[PDB]
């Protein structure tokens, strides 16, 4: 739509972008730590 | 055994070779109620009467059935009337299979998606012996059913949003209870009246506002929508001529 | 990097997002639970 | 070889791919990008086909039949010998009607009317996809699809339908019949008040829209109307198509049991469940 | 973009029809208005005619449905609890083979017999009120004819092949679960009915008319902005709409119908579903045992 | 409590109500000819 | 509590209220009699 | 919709409801010294 | 939160609110009678 | 409307306070006679 | 976050928030009783 | 459609932070109930 | 090659990248689950 | 070929042939994947 | 259709479209080193 009316719509966007994927690797750390999801040579323990 | 007939031949065989001698002629009788709109057929280039047609042509054209109106009137079918080979279009390229260029306006020259069908010039009749299309001011009776926004004095606009004009009047169905056309005067041209057609239209009920909003063509082409003459009743032909104009927008609706 | 949301549709853009990844979270958490060892509800053990 | 009326709409334009080079007719047909492509899907497919009816044992048309590869094969590819065969002339089939479809668009475009056919048309390919593409992926094999044979496919029905030990309790199969039928009915209805109307006997001048209004008004106490009948059947066939389609999804993706007894959960609601 | 499937604004006038002779009876029912049926097409409901074979087929129908449902409710011991559990699986069963043609008990059959030749006679009266309906509207008789395909398949599966069997035992309930089981157990009784060459033609001209009813359905609705939907008009008067219908389907297609003979062709493959039905129904039992050996034996199955 | 019959129609409410009133006392007189000791017609020993 | 009734009027809300409620108490009587030990009718032992 | 009638019925109303709770608790007192519906730690006994 | 009444109707969000809570009302009735424990009807033993 | 609400709120306000209170009474009893949380060892 | 409610009704918005709420609750709370160890009605035992 | 919405989505904000509350009070009553995060051996 | 998009219409064609690029992640992703060596959720070891 | 783009579309070609040639590999791709010796994520023996 | 518009976002497309191979070739590599997907003449040891 307007000029400018979208750099600050892509700085809330990047905000989002940065708050969506912090807690997704957030949660995928924890689920790492908890049960990994790459085999090993031998397969899983 | 017990079905048998001749030793391999049984009964449900028989009936069935029955059945497809007879669907191959009831494929032949509908084959020929097919062919009584546009047939025979007509040269793609010269038009002359010619076609790859078989020792079935003597079987593919019936003879014309005659439909009785209410009026006197008749029409017979096939009627073996047709266009003329000479269009407001020339071949892209002279091979009987090439498209047309059209050598115009398309609009308002009727060709192709433009084009109407040469009808004749009556109204369609009710059951009384009068027109069935007419506006909501010459049929007192006639009302627009609450519960539905009443499409009076509703800004018309296009696509591109620019207003082509106002609504004043509905035209409706007598026959069918059902609204037909709605009258817009142009913004550009009072003296000017136009009708467009009510099944273009979208209600657009739920919006800010409501307005009346057509998809086909832009607000310039409503200045050369074709025209009626008795302005209270409108014949075949020309209700035939509007909606032709007003559907040939979608596919040149930007020039040609 | 600014001119792609005057390109784009923005209320278009967020609501075919959302419901994108909604879609394929719901996937992934399904795929997971149809896993024998990542199923957080059966609670399977691990050797 | 053209119509009376037809050197008039023989306009180009309306094409969504392939620009002038296609835009033109051979006889009667409408050719465009998505004709040519159909003819290549189509070509191809009954070749293969042929091909496998060559490697078949009969020869005899209603004993041809293609198979799709067995079930230990899962969602893989197949040898062509032996399953890859029937997964090509899937393919191509799929190829095929969408290149119909489109061409429909074009036709539609370029005549000016509605794309009312193409979309009631895709729902005919998604039914067929359904069932030899989106059930057999659930379901996990390929050998969940139907074989190409004209009885063989027959036999794969009753199969099917036998597998869950009575297939008319499905309730989604038994609204697709019901749909089905209906769409019969009123197809017989509409086809006999059009042409009653049109042709009312000797002398007898062809009645209007008020007296087919009039004789279904009079006969069963409600008369569509001439716009709404066709809004209605074509409704009514793609409403069967589509309860089809969920009744085939709930069998065998969702479903893995006895139909019949599925309906016990009626005979056990709380105000009759006398136990 | 509009579509035609609903009806956004609707209109609303003093309710009219066709004249009729008065006849003994008038017109019954005091017309009104419905918004959701006139979303999807007219607005207007009744009045229905109610002649004297009206009052006939009423009658008998009535007669036929009391005397179902009686039985059905009898058969639970007229409680209501059970009457809904078992509803679906309810069924007033025919007469056992030992009985013939004859009148069977009440209990064995009796009551069966009596609802189906009163279902039977209102149904035929009701083909006589749709002849004598259109008639009475200066209209062909169309409708009556294609229901009296409908009619045939419904004899032959009740009345004309008990009479070649001479015997009501397999003839099918009055039930909703009990008619699909006699559905099932008929085609298991006679070989995988699949293999019925007449079942199979009766397959074909039903998805035949659903396609055909989806064609003409899409195919109208799309020149519906060109006065499309006003199909008699278009029969009489050929606009550019019934044009442009046809020459989409020539160009796609190869070959087109006429806004009159597409309705022919709708007729004929609704009437051919039931008539080939019919005759299929006919020949089982009768002629063909099992129809598995008569596929077999005519290159339709392997030759096992 | 007379009131009501300024809203409600006598006309409508009568045959609303009679029809309501039929339908409760078929469906009691069904109930009890399907229990084994209120069915009157069959006839059963209570002891 | 009152101001119900320029939002509902008693017409229309009465006969809800009582098809309502008669519908519940249809349910719950055969839901009652559904079960052995409320089935006053078959009148099944408390033991 | 004057609120004069709105108040008059809504009086008969409060009524109508106070007598129908009434009856429905003396039924429910009834059928509970018949037969009690909450089963104890052994159920019904 | 007093002024969601201007997004809502009460007209509609009271019935809306109502029907809701009487299916779900309803449905959790007919959990409870169908599992094993909370049925007060059947009143099966605990143990 | 605007002075209609003031009110409609603070009357539903309460009408949400006394239905979740009797549900509150209700839930209480139940759990009384049967709670709905079992053991380690499940249902005692 | 300020401007985000210029593109989206917030009528419709909550509409379809709250709709999406109680799907999601209600479809986790069946897979929960789909379970043997978060079944809180037809319980087990957590050894 | 400008302002008035900034008190549309304070409140909103208010909604999500209590909802959010209680929804997390409940899970970590349910936690603390029966924990859904299987360790080595699963459930014990 | 900087004159691609000169006349290639820039959105549909990051939209059909796009679409293209997800379709055959998603193709490929499956492809390797069905596998009995790269399937990441289960693990069947090597040797 | 000097100038065979004054009758092609080179948009309309470009399109073509890149769909063309995605379907052909992948079609190659699944062939290959059939087989006993070319399958890589299966990976069989060669002796 | 900006000669410099386009002539901008070939940049910008050339950034993400390193930037997308990088990741494509990171994970590859790690994946690759995980498991190498091209078997042995004697399949896979
Ligand atoms: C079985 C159980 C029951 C199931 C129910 C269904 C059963 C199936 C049957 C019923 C359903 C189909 C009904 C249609 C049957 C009749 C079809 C038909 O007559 O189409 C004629 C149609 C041409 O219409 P026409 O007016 O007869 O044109 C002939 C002209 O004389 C001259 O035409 P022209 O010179 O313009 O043609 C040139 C054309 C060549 O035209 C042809 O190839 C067709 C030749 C025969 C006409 O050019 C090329 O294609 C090359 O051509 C086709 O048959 C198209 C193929 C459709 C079938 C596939
Ligand atoms: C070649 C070898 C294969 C043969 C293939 C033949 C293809 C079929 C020809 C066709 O469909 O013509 C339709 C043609 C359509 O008539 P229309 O142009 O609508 O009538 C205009 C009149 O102004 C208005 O006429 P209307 O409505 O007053 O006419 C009523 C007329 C019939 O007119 C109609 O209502 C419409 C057509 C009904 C079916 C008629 C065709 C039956 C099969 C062909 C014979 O009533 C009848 O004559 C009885 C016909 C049905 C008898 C069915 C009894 C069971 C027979 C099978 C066992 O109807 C007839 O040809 C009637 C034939 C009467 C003799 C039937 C003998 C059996
Ligand atoms: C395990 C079961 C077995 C299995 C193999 C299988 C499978 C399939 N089949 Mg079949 N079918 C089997 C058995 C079998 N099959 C049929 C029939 C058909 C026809 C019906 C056409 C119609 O409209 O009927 C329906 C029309 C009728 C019955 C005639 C008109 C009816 C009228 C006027 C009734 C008027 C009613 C009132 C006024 C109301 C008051 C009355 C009361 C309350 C009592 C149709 C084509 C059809 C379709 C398919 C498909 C698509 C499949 C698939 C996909 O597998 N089947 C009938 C028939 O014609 O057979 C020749 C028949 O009798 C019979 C048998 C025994
Ligand atoms: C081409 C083949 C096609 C196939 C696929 C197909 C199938 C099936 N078509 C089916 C039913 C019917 N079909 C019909 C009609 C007959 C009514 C009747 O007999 O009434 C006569 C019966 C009765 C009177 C008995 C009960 C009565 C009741 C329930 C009322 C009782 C209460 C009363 C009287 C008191 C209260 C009221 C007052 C006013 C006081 C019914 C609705 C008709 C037609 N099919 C055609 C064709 C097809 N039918 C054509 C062309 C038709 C007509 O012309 C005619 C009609 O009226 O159509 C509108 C079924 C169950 C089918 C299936 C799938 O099994
Ligand atoms: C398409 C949908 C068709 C549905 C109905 C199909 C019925 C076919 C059943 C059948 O198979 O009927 C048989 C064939 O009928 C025949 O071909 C008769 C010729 C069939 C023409 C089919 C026309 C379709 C249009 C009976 O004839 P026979 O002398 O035993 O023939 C034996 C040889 O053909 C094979 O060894
Ligand atoms: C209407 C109400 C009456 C309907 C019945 C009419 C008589 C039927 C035959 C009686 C009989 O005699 O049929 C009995 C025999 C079976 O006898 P069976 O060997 O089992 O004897 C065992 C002991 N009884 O049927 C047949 O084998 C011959 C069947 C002939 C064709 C049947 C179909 C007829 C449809 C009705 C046509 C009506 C057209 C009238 C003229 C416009
Ligand atoms: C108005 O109703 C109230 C009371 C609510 C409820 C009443 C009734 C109810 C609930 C009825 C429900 C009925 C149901 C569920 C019916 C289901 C019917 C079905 C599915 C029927 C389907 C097929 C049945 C057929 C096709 C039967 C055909 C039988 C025929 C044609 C038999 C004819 C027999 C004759 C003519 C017998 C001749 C022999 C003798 C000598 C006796 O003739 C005089
Ligand atoms: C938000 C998106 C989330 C992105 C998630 C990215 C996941 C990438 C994780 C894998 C990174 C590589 O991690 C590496 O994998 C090898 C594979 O043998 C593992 O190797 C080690 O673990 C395995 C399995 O427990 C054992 O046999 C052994 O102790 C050792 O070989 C280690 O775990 C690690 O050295
Ligand atoms: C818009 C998205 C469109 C794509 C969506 C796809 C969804 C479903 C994708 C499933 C892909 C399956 O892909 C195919 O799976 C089968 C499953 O037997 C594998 O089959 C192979 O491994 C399995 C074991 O897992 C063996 O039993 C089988 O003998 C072997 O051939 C194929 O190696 C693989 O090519
Ligand atoms: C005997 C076994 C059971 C079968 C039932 C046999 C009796 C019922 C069918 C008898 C034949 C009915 O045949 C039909 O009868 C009615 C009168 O009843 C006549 O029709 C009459 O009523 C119609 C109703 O629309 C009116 O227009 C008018 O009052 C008159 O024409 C028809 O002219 C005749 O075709
Ligand atoms: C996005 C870009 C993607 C790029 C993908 C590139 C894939 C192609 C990589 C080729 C690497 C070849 O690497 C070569 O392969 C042979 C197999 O022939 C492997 O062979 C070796 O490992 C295999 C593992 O099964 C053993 O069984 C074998 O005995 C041993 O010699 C070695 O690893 C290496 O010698
Ligand atoms: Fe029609």
């Amino acid at each position: 739509i307007t000029e400018g009316e979208a750099k600050e719509f892509h700085k809330i966007f990047t905000s989002s972008i940065l708050v969506f994927f912090g807690v997704a690797a957030f949660a995928h750390l924890l689920v790492w730590i908890w049960r990994p999801w790459v085999p090993g040579p031998n397969g899983y323990s | 055994n017990k079905g048998d007939i001749t030793g391999y031949m049984d009964v449900a065989q028989v009936v069935l070779y029955a059945f497809w001698i007879f669907f191959a002629g009831l494929i032949i009788y509908l084959r020929r109620e097919d062919r009584r709109e546009g047939y025979p057929l007509e040269d793609a280039i010269s038009g002359k009467i010619n076609s790859l047609q078989g020792l079935g042509s003597v079987f593919s054209i019936a003879r014309p059935k005659i439909f009785k109106l209410k009026t006197g009137a008749t029409y017979a079918a096939p009627n073996f009337k047709r266009d003329a080979v000479a269009i407001k279009a020339t071949r892209t390229a002279p091979t009987a299979g090439a498209p047309f260029e059209p050598t115009g306006n398309p609009m308002t020259d009727a060709v192709g998606p433009a084009a109407y069908a040469l009808r004749d010039e009556l109204p369609d009749l009710t059951l009384g012996g009068q027109p069935a299309i007419v506006p909501l001011r010459v049929a007192p009776t006639f009302s627009v059913a609450a519960e539905d926004t009443d499409p009076r004095g509703l800004p018309v606009v296009d696509r591109k949003g620019a207003v082509a004009g106002k609504v004043t009047d509905l035209w409706i169905d007598r026959a069918s209870i059902a609204i037909r056309y709605l009258e817009v005067e142009l913004a550009a041209t009072p003296g000017r009246k136009v009708l467009l057609p009510f099944a273009a239209t979208r209600i657009n009920a739920k919006t800010k506002s409501k307005t009346v909003t057509v998809q086909s063509i832009l607000a310039r082409h409503f200045a050369n929508v074709p025209t009626i003459a008795k302005t209270d009743s409108i014949t075949r032909r020309e209700e035939d001529k509007v909606m032709a104009y007003y559907s040939s927008g979608y596919l040149y609706s930007d020039r040609v | 990097m600014w001119r792609i949301w005057q390109l784009f549709d923005p209320r278009q853009a967020l609501v075919g997002l959302a419901t994108f990844l909604f879609v394929l979270a719901l996937l992934i958490h399904f795929i997971l639970l149809s896993t024998e060892r990542f199923n957080w509800l059966e609670g399977a053990s691990t050797k | 070889a053209l119509l009376s009326f037809e050197r008039k709409y023989r306009v180009r334009g309306g094409t969504l791919i392939g620009g002038d080079l296609f835009d033109f007719w051979v006889g009667p047909f409408y050719v465009g990008f998505f004709g040519v492509t159909t003819l290549l899907f189509t070509v191809l497919g009954t070749a293969l086909i042929v091909w496998g009816a060559a490697l078949g044992p009969s020869w005899t048309f209603w004993q041809i039949s293609i198979n799709p590869p067995d079930v230990s094969y899962g969602l893989a590819m197949a040898p062509m010998a032996k399953g890859g065969l029937w997964q090509i002339i899937t393919f191509s089939a799929i190829g095929a009607f969408v290149s119909w479809a489109l061409r429909e668009v074009e036709i539609c475009r370029k005549l000016g009317i509605g794309y009312h056919i193409p979309f009631a048309f895709g729902f005919a390919i998604l039914a067929y996809v359904s069932l030899v593409v989106i059930r057999p992926v659930m379901m996990g094999a390929w050998g969940y699809g139907f074989p190409y044979g004209f009885m063989t496919h027959l036999d794969w029905v009753s199969n099917t339908g036998y597998q869950y030990a009575n297939f008319h309790y499905n309730p989604a199969h038994m609204l697709g019949i019901t749909l089905f039928f209906t769409t019969c009915l009123a197809l017989a209805l509409h086809g006999s008040l059009i042409l009653s109307a049109a042709n009312p006997g000797k002398g007898e001048v062809v009645k209007g829209p008020e007296h087919e209004n009039t004789y279904f008004q009079d006969t069963i106490g409600y008369s569509v109307g001439t716009l709404g009948i066709h809004r209605v059947g074509l409704i009514l066939a793609l409403s069967a198509v589509v309860w089809s389609i969920i009744c085939m999804i709930l069998s065998g993706p969702i479903y893995t049991g006895s139909w019949p007894d599925w309906w016990l959960w009626w005979q056990k609601l709380p105000f009759w469940n006398h136990g | 973009e509009y579509q035609n499937i609903l009806t956004g604004v609707q209109v609303r006038t003093a309710p009219h029809s066709a004249p009729i002779a008065k006849g003994i009876f008038p017109r019954l029912g005091k017309p009104g208005f419905s918004y959701w049926l006139g979303k999807i097409g007219d607005a207007q409901i009744g009045p229905i005619y109610l002649g004297t074979t009206g009052v006939l087929s009423l009658v008998f129908g009535f007669f036929a449905i009391e005397i179902i449902g009686f039985n059905l409710l009898a058969s639970v011991n007229w409680s209501p609890m059970e009457f809904g559990r078992q509803f679906f699986w309810l069924g007033l069963e025919p007469p056992a083979a030992e009985y013939g043609l004859g009148f069977a008990p009440l209990a064995e059959g009796g009551w069966w017999q009596i609802a189906g030749f009163f279902l039977t006679t209102s149904i035929l009266l009701w083909w006589v009120r749709m002849y004598r309906r259109a008639r009475a509207l200066k209209m062909g008789t169309h409708t009556a004819w294609a229901f009296a395909s409908a009619i045939f398949l419904f004899l032959s599966l009740g009345f004309i092949r008990p009479l070649l069997m001479g015997n009501f035992s397999e003839s099918v309930p009055f039930g909703i679960f009990p008619h699909l089981e006699w559905t099932n157990s008929f085609s298991l009784n006679y070989g995988n009915f699949f293999y019925n060459p007449f079942h199979m033609l009766s397959i074909a001209f039903l998805y035949g008319s659903a396609l055909l009813f989806a064609m003409h359905g899409a195919t109208i609705l799309a020149v519906s902005r060109l006065g499309g939907d006003r199909e008699v008009e278009q029969i009489t008067d050929r606009g550019t709409a019934a044009e442009r219908a046809a020459l989409f389907w020539r160009w796609t297609m190869g070959f087109n119908a006429t806004m009159e003979s597409i309705h022919r062709w709708a007729w004929w493959f609704a009437v051919l579903c039931t008539f080939t039905g019919a005759i299929g129904i006919l020949l089982t039992g009768t002629v063909v045992d099992n129809w598995f050996e008569w596929g077999v034996k005519h290159g339709l199955a392997p030759a096992p």
